């Protein structure tokens, strides 16, 4: 797969998946956290929300197996 | 002695298996099985059958020519009075 995956695949996959209410702006130390607000709306506020299409791919449910290898 | 620890020298095999309570016991039988079943009696017919076949003949014969031997025969009273 690694000598075939091109840039489409790489711009597709981070439309896809890099959404806004899947990530976390996370801060520990000396950190006031409205100082962090204000800068997380100024640096990271564009990043877009509206799932599109259910672009999402589709795949299998879990399930559990015993065997060996 | 012979133990699971020391058989023998190998390298780069993998295996693969499911357990028991995964799977079926008897899978495939009419379209797998019969088949099979059918060639393994092809490939082995003329190596055996034939010889039974001799035996079977031979058989037969010994008997109709010993039940033959028990009756009697016309010229033993018939040729000289």
């Amino acid at each position: 797969n690694v000598r075939k995956l091109s840039r489409a695949d790489l711009t597709e996959y981070l439309s896809t998946h890099y959404k806004a209410p899947r990530m976390v702006l996370a801060a520990a130390g000396g950190v006031e956290h409205q100082q962090l607000l204000d800068l997380a709306q100024k640096h990271l506020g564009d990043i877009p929300w509206t799932y599109a299409e259910d672009t999402m791919p589709a795949l299998t449910p879990c399930r559990f197996t015993g065997s060996e290898i | 002695g012979r133990e699971f620890g020391n058989l023998t020298r190998i390298r780069h095999v993998i295996s693969y298996s499911l357990s028991p309570l995964e799977q079926r016991a008897l899978p495939h039988v009419l379209s797998k099985g019969v088949p099979n079943m059918l060639r393994r009696v092809r490939e082995s017919f003329f190596r055996v059958v034939p010889q039974f076949v001799v035996f079977y003949l031979l058989y037969t014969w010994g008997t109709e020519e010993f039940e033959k031997s028990k009756r009697k025969n016309p010229a033993a009273y018939e040729n000289d009075k």
